[PDB]
C-alpha cells in the first residue's frame, strides 16, 4: 500500500464541529446503505461517543436509479485545513508535445477513495448518520482515505500516482505518461498491437493499488478533446469553433465572438478582431444591441473564411531548432508564427500589447520578441531562432540611443514588407541656420517670429506638447525648438512612432516630415 | 542542530519558480539527484506548501554547473542572528573564495527544514516537477553563515595569528580574503589557505583604485548658446547638492532669445563663475556618512556604448559613492555591473545594496542567469531612468 501524508490543522484552529442538519427516514435509510458498504470496504470506520468534531453530510439522487449518492460538505474542514502543495496550475500546450503512434487515455475510478489518510487526521473527518428512531443515537465515522471533497485530497492523490507511476515509467522509458486529474494519458511509439499491450500492463499495475479503468472497448478514442484543444497521437488543433450567422449582434455575442477568435489565433494565423472590438465603445448594456459596421461584417466573413477550412498544429520534434517569424500585421499589431519544418506551424499567435502610452515599432517588436521566448522556454524549454522584418542597422541604432538595456537572441533579418524602421531622428547637435523656436501656450523665434493661442479643455502637459506641436507646423524642415518640459522632452526623445494621444500623433507626423529637428531642454 | 525559527509570526516562503530552460534543469536534476544521494536534500511531499526558486548558473573557469538557490525571501522571514573589517577596503588586494561546501557538512535543525522547499520544474508542465527540501545547512541563506560561524572561528584561528597580515573577511558563502602584499606573495598566502580549508574551494579585487567618478563640466574652446544651457540645467541640478554653485553670471549670457548655435564669448565675470564651480564639484560634497540602519540603494544608468553609471546612496543626492563601468550586449553588462557595485558594496560595508535596474522585468528575468556568476543575489527593482538625469553623469 501507498505511503501516508502527514496532515495537520491550520495552527491555533482546531477540528470542524457542524452540527448534522435533519435529513429524511429515506435519505437516512440510503446512507447507512452506503455507509455501512464503505465501513465493510475499510474506507470509514464507526466511531465513539468521544469524538466532537463532525462534518455534515447529505444525500443527492444520481441520475438514472433510485439509488441515492453521499455528499459530504468539507467547507468547514478544509477551511481549519493546512495548505498543500499546489495542485498542477500549468498545463502542457500542444505544441510542446512529441508525435506519438498511439495515446491512451484512462480514468481512474475510485481516485481517492483509494488512498489512505494520515491516521492523526482521521478523526477530523467525522461525520455523523442520524438514526430514524427518537431515542436512538445516530452512528458516527470518520476516513480512513482520502475523502471527497476535502482540500488536500487533489494533492496527495497525485502525490501518490506519481509514486504508484514510478517503477513503470522507470522499466518503460519509451512510454509518456501525463497526470491530470483522475485522467491519464499514455503514448508511446510502439506497434498497435504492443501498445495495447503496455496498456493492458500498466492498467493491472495500477489496479495491484486498487485503482481501476477502461478496457480498450470502454476507453475513449482520439482525438481527444482536452482545455479547448482537439488532440491526435501526430497532429493538434483547437476543437472546433463555429461563427454565430445572423443580423443582430448583442454586446455579449460580440464579446463571446471575439472570445472565441483570439482562442483560434493560436492556430488559425490571420484572424482579425479590431474591427469587431470597435462595436464596443460606449456600449450601455450586455444586452444592448450593435449593428454591424461595413468592415465589421468584412471581418467576420474573412474569419470565418479561414475558419471554413481547419488546419492543425504539428507537434515538437526535439530534434530540428525551432524557427520564430514575426510579421507586422497593422500599427501595434504583430504575427508569429513558430515551427521547425519549413512552414508547418507548432503554432502561432498575435501580440498587440502597447507598453506605456507612446511606442515605436522597434520597442513593440523586441517586446514581442521577448513574449515569444519567454513563451517557448515554457513550451520547449529553448529559445527559438527569429525570423524578423528589421534590419541589424535599424536595430542597432535604436539600441544604443535607448536608455533602458534589451537583448535579442540569435535573429535573422527577412526581407518581407512591411520593413520595421524609425521614421524620424532628432539631430545630436542644434542645427546652424535653422530658426531657434522658444516655447513655453505660445513661442517666441530668434528671428522675431511668434504666436501665442489660448486653449481650453487642457491639462497642464497637454499644453507643453502644443507648443512644441505649434513650433513644428510654423518652422521649416530644419528647426531648433527649445523646451523647460522634461516631460515633453522624454516622449519625443523616445521617438515614438505611434500613440494614443492625438497631439503626439500629429507631432510625429511633423516629425516625419522636418529634414532635421533638434530638440533642447532648460530649467 | 539548532533551534532556528522564521521572525515571530512569519511564516514560510511561497515564491513562485520562474520558468527554466531545458539545458539548465538537467544540471540541476544532475545536481539534485546527487545531492540527495549524499543525504543533503530529500524528497519531499504535497504536506509541504513552502517554495523557493532555484535556478543554475556556471561557475567561471569551470565547466560544471552550480546550484543557485534564491533564498532572499526565506532569508527576510529569518530571525536575525545575536563584525565588519574598517580596513578590508584600505587593504590593497583582496580575493573572493566560495567555502559554500563547508556547511554541506553540517544539519539543519528538523522543524526547519520544511521551509527550505524548492522545486525542479518541468518542460511545459508534462510531469509534476521535482521537489525537495534541505537536511545540511543550505548555501544562500542567512542561518548558514551564523550557525557556522564558531566552527569557522575554531578552523580560521590557525591562519589567523600565523597569518596577521592578511585580513578575511566572510559574507555568506564568500570570504574575501584581503592584503598589501605582493600579488605573487598573495595569490600563495591565498592557496596556502585553499589548502588549509581543504584540511577541513574555488576563486582580486584591489579596493585601493575604487574612485568616485566626480561631477564634470564640458571644458569647451567655444561656447555655443546650446552648450551654455546645457551647462546651466546641469549646475543648476547640481546646485541641489553643492549650494555654492552659482549660474546667475552663466545665465545672463543667455538673456534674449539668442539662436542655439550662436557662440557665445564668455564674460570675464561669468568666465570667473564658472573656474568656482568647477572647483567646489572636484571633490564629493561633505558630511555623508554611512548609517548601519539604513538600506543601501544603487542606481544605474546606461550611457550608450557599452558604457554605465551606478551611484550609492541612502538619502537622495546624498551618494556614498559612484562609479562607472564599460566593455557582449545589454543585458550581460548589466549583470556584470550589478554584481560588481554589489562586490564593492560588501567589500566596503558588508551589506548588498538595492538596485534600480533599467531593464524590462522580463528581459532580466530572462537572460541574467545566463551570466550570473555571485553566489548571492541583491535586492533589485526595475526602473525607466530619465534623461535629463542620464545626461549629467559620465
Ligand atoms: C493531454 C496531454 C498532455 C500531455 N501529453 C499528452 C497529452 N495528450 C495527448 O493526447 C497527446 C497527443 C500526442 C502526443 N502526446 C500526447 N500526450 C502524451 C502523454 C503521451
Ligand atoms: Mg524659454
Amino acid at each position: 500500500p501507498i505511503e501516508t501524508v502527514p496532515v495537520k490543522l491550520k495552527p491555533g484552529m482546531d477540528g470542524p464541529k457542524v452540527k448534522q442538519w435533519p435529513l429524511t427516514e429515506e435519505k437516512i435509510k440510503a446512507l447507512v446503505e452506503i455507509c455501512t458498504e464503505m465501513e465493510k470496504e475499510g474506507k470509514i470506520s464507526k466511531i465513539g461517543p468521544e469524538n466532537p468534531y463532525n462534518t455534515p453530510v447529505f444525500a443527492i439522487k444520481k441520475k438514472d436509479s433510485t439509488k441515492w449518492r453521499k455528499l459530504v460538505d468539507f467547507r468547514e474542514l478544509n477551511k481549519r485545513t493546512q495548505d498543500f502543495w499546489e495542485v498542477q496550475l500549468g498545463i502542457p500546450h500542444p505544441a510542446g508535445l512529441e508525435k506519438k503512434k498511439s495515446v491512451t487515455v484512462l480514468d481512474v475510478g475510485d481516485a481517492y477513495f483509494s488512498v489512505p489518510l494520515d491516521e492523526d487526521f482521521r478523526k477530523y473527518t467525522a461525520f455523523t448518520i442520524p438514526s430514524i428512531n427518537n431515542e436512538t443515537p445516530g452512528i458516527r465515522y470518520q476516513y480512513n482515505v482520502l475523502p471527497q471533497g476535502w482540500k488536500g485530497s487533489p494533492a496527495i492523490f497525485q502525490s501518490s500516482m506519481t509514486k504508484i507511476l514510478e517503477p513503470f515509467r522507470k522499466q518503460n522509458p519509451d512510454i509518456v505518461i501525463y497526470q491530470y486529474m483522475d485522467d491519464l494519458y499514455v503514448g508511446s511509439d510502439l506497434e498497435i498491437g504492443q501498445h495495447r499491450t503496455k496498456i493492458e500492463e500498466l492498467r493491472q499495475h495500477l489496479l495491484r493499488w486498487g485503482l481501476t479503468t477502461p478496457d480498450k472497448k470502454h476507453q475513449k478514442e482520439p482525438p481527444f478533446l482536452w482545455m479547448g484543444y482537439e488532440l491526435h497521437p501526430d497532429k493538434w488543433t483547437v476543437q472546433p469553433i463555429v461563427l454565430p450567422e445572423k443580423d443582430s449582434w448583442t454586446v455579449n455575442d460580440i464579446q463571446k465572438l471575439v472570445g472565441k477568435l483570439n482562442w483560434a489565433s493560436q492556430i488559425y494565423p490571420g484572424i482579425k478582431v479590431r474591427q469587431l472590438c470597435k462595436l464596443l465603445r460606449g456600449t450601455k448594456a450586455l444586452t444592448e444591441v450593435i449593428p454591424l459596421t461595413e468592415e465589421a461584417e468584412l471581418e467576420l466573413a474573412e474569419n470565418r473564411e479561414i475558419l471554413k477550412e481547419p488546419v492543425h498544429g504539428v507537434y515538437y520534434d526535439p530534434s530540428k531548432d525551432l524557427i520564430a517569424e514575426i510579421q507586422k500585421q497593422g500599427q501595434g499589431q504583430w504575427t508569429y508564427q513558430i515551427y521547425q519544418e519549413p512552414f508547418k506551424n507548432l503554432k502561432t499567435g498575435k501580440y498587440a500589447r502597447m507598453r506605456g502610452a507612446h511606442t515605436n515599432d522597434v520597442k513593440q517588436l523586441t517586446e514581442a520578441v521577448q513574449k515569444i521566448t519567454t513563451e517557448s522556454i515554457v513550451i520547449w524549454g529553448k529559445t527559438p531562432k527569429f525570423k524578423l522584418p528589421i534590419q541589424k542597422e535599424t536595430w542597432e541604432t535604436w539600441w544604443t540611443e535607448y536608455w533602458q538595456a534589451t537583448w535579442i537572441p540569435e535573429w535573422e533579418f527577412v526581407n518581407t514588407p512591411p520593413l520595421v524602421k524609425l521614421w524620424y531622428q532628432l539631430e545630436k547637435e542644434p542645427i546652424v541656420g535653422a530658426e531657434t523656436f522658444y516655447v513655453d501656450a505660445g513661442y517666441v523665434t530668434n528671428r522675431g517670429r511668434q504666436k501665442v493661442v489660448t486653449l481650453t479643455d487642457t491639462t497642464n502637459q497637454k499644453t507643453e506638447l502644443q507648443a512644441i506641436y505649434l513650433a513644428l507646423q510654423d518652422s521649416g524642415l530644419e528647426v531648433n525648438i527649445v523646451t523647460d518640459s522634461q516631460y515633453a522632452l522624454g516622449i519625443i526623445q523616445a521617438q515614438p512612432d505611434q500613440s494614443e494621444s492625438e497631439l503626439v500623433n500629429q507631432i510625429i507626423e511633423q516629425l516625419i516630415k522636418k529634414e532635421k529637428v533638434y530638440l533642447a531642454w532648460v530649467p | 542542530t539548532v533551534p532556528v525559527k522564521l521572525k515571530p509570526g512569519m511564516d514560510g516562503p511561497k515564491v513562485k519558480q520562474w520558468p527554466l530552460t531545458e539545458e539548465k534543469i538537467k544540471a540541476l536534476v544532475e545536481i539534485c539527484t546527487e545531492m540527495e544521494k549524499e543525504g543533503k536534500i530529500s524528497k519531499i511531499g504535497p504536506e509541504n506548501p513552502y517554495n523557493t526558486p532555484v535556478f543554475a548558473i556556471k561557475k567561471k573557469d569551470s565547466t560544471k554547473w552550480r546550484k543557485l538557490v534564491d533564498f532572499r525571501e526565506l532569508n527576510k522571514r529569518t530571525q536575525d542572528f545575536w563584525p565588519h573589517p574598517a580596513g578590508l577596503e584600505k587593504k590593497k588586494s583582496v580575493t573572493v573564495l566560495d567555502v559554500g561546501d563547508a556547511y554541506f557538512s553540517v544539519p539543519l535543525d528538523e522543524d526547519f527544514r520544511k521551509y527550505t522547499a524548492f522545486t525542479i520544474p518541468s518542460i511545459n508542465n508534462e510531469t509534476p516537477g521535482i521537489r525537495y527540501q534541505y537536511n545540511v545547512l543550505p548555501q544562500g541563506w542567512k542561518g548558514s553563515p551564523a550557525i557556522f560561524q564558531s566552527s569557522m572561528t575554531k578552523i580560521l584561528e590557525p591562519f589567523r595569528k600565523q597569518n596577521p597580515d592578511i585580513v578575511i573577511y566572510q559574507y555568506m558563502d564568500d570570504l574575501y580574503v584581503g592584503s598589501d602584499l605582493e600579488i605573487g606573495q598573495h595569490r600563495t598566502k591565498i592557496e596556502e589557505l585553499r589548502q588549509h580549508l581543504l584540511r577541513w574551494p574555488p576563486f582580486e579585487l584591489h579596493p585601493d583604485k575604487w574612485t568616485v567618478q566626480p561631477i564634470v563640466l564640458p571644458e569647451k574652446d567655444s561656447w555655443t548658446v546650446n552648450d551654455i544651457q546645457k551647462l546651466v540645467g546641469k549646475l543648476n541640478w547640481a546646485s541641489q547638492i553643492y549650494p555654492g554653485i552659482k549660474v546667475r553670471q552663466l545665465c545672463k549670457l543667455l538673456r534674449g532669445t539668442k539662436a542655439l548655435t550662436e557662440v557665445i564669448p564668455l564674460t570675464e565675470e561669468a568666465e570667473l563663475e564658472l573656474a568656482e564651480n568647477r572647483e567646489i564639484l572636484k571633490e564629493p560634497v561633505h558630511g555623508v556618512y554611512y548609517d548601519p540602519s539604513k538600506d543601501l540603494i544603487a542606481e544605474i544608468q546606461k550611457q550608450g556604448q557599452g558604457q554605465w553609471t551606478y551611484q550609492i546612496y541612502q538619502e537622495p543626492f546624498k551618494n556614498l559613492k559612484t562609479g562607472k563601468y564599460a566593455r557582449t550586449n545589454d543585458v550581460k553588462q548589466l549583470t556584470e555591473a550589478v554584481q560588481k557595485i554589489t562586490t564593492e558594496s560588501i567589500v566596503i560595508w558588508g551589506k548588498t545594496p538595492k538596485f534600480k535596474l533599467p531593464i524590462q522585468k522580463e528581459t532580466w528575468e530572462t537572460w541574467w542567469t545566463e551570466y550570473w556568476q555571485a553566489t548571492w543575489i541583491p535586492e533589485w527593482e526595475f526602473v525607466n531612468t530619465p534623461p535629463l538625469v542620464k545626461l549629467w553623469y559620465q
